[PDB]
């Protein structure tokens, strides 16, 4: 999700 | 145990299949054989020197599949090879292995974030849930200590978590521990002496460059010197008495560094830079493999 920056 | 640094998968655009080795001696990186299917938000761990990729998710064009596979990698003929399936797909998976054992933690399928846990036993080559954590977690952050394995921070769907527990294997049970003091969601977790570090993340807000630790002992979360980066779904192990941080997100750009962390001195330098920008890669500590070939 956003801590993958996906 | 053993000689080079292996970071597996990860994320940049799309899901990656990488599988590529750095030395710490020399400085020199390996791409090594591809993953069969790409994924990122993986864990890798170490048993009997074979490598293993655990969960993830392949992040495609194509359509975006969570991961239930088990995967092995024998550095000796530099070969993957599928091994059993876990009972249930987990991206954003947590992995720690007590006595030659895999655990499988948490994670997500879908919209749904698991707070079951499964055990693989590779002689038998046969996954079995053993008792589920307290909290679903996804993100999660795992390390084993002592023989205890440790779950830590994650996202529950809801809210980040700074919360953790700890699994008693003979017991079958989770204990809530000590809270850190910053929630992480996406830190890197892992053990080095007496110590459990937790490694950026995110809180919810911003990509963290704090470290804190927690003493089995004391009972308690200590800051030490913050990395050079901010970063969350960094790839993170251990080496020669050191924690090394591999990639990850800092809110701009997937990153290529990677920072060591020597305790004695409490400082984080850069040691090197991976071949390309990427977060979510799964990381271990194995021997050197024969036949790869080397990264100009």
């Amino acid at each position: 999700w956003r801590q993958d920056i996906d | 145990v053993g000689r080079l640094i292996y970071t597996a998968g990860g994320y940049f655009r799309q899901s990656l299949s990488y599988l590529e080795a750095y030395n710490p001696s020399n400085g020199s990186w390996l791409r090594l054989a591809d993953l069969q299917v790409p994924r990122s938000g993986l864990a890798g761990c170490v048993v009997g020197g074979l490598l293993y990729a655990v969960g993830g998710r392949n992040n495609s064009p194509d359509g975006n599949t969570d991961s239930s596979a088990l995967d092995c990698y024998n550095p000796m003929t530099n070969q993957w090879s599928p091994c059993a399936s876990m009972s249930v797909p987990r991206n954003r998976i947590g992995v720690g292995v007590i006595d030659g054992h895999i655990y499988a933690v948490g994670g997500s399928h879908g919209c749904i974030h698991h707070s079951s846990v499964e055990r693989y036993e590779p002689e038998r080559d046969e996954w079995h849930l053993v008792a589920p954590m307290l909290t679903r977690r996804i993100g999660v952050g795992v390390a084993v200590l002592n023989r205890l394995l440790y779950a830590v921070g994650g996202f529950d769907g809801t809210n980040r978590l700074n919360s953790a527990e700890c699994y008693y294997p003979e017991r079958n049970e989770w204990r809530m521990i000590t809270p850190m003091n910053t929630i992480r969601s996406g830190a890197g977790v892992c053990v080095l002496h007496n110590c459990i570090y937790a490694a950026g993340g995110y809180d919810g807000q911003d990509q963290l460059n704090s470290v804190e630790r927690y003493d089995v002992e004391t009972e308690t979360w200590t800051f030490v010197a913050p990395m050079r980066h901010h970063r969350s779904a960094l790839g993170i192990t251990v080496h020669q008495g050191k924690i090394y941080v591999l990639g990850g997100y800092d809110g701009h750009t997937f990153l290529d560094s990677v920072e060591c962390y020597d305790p004695d001195s409490d400082t984080w330098s850069e040691v090197t830079r991976m071949t390309s920008g990427r977060s979510g890669v799964g990381v271990a500590v194995t021997m050197e493999p024969c036949r790869k070939q080397i990264d100009q």
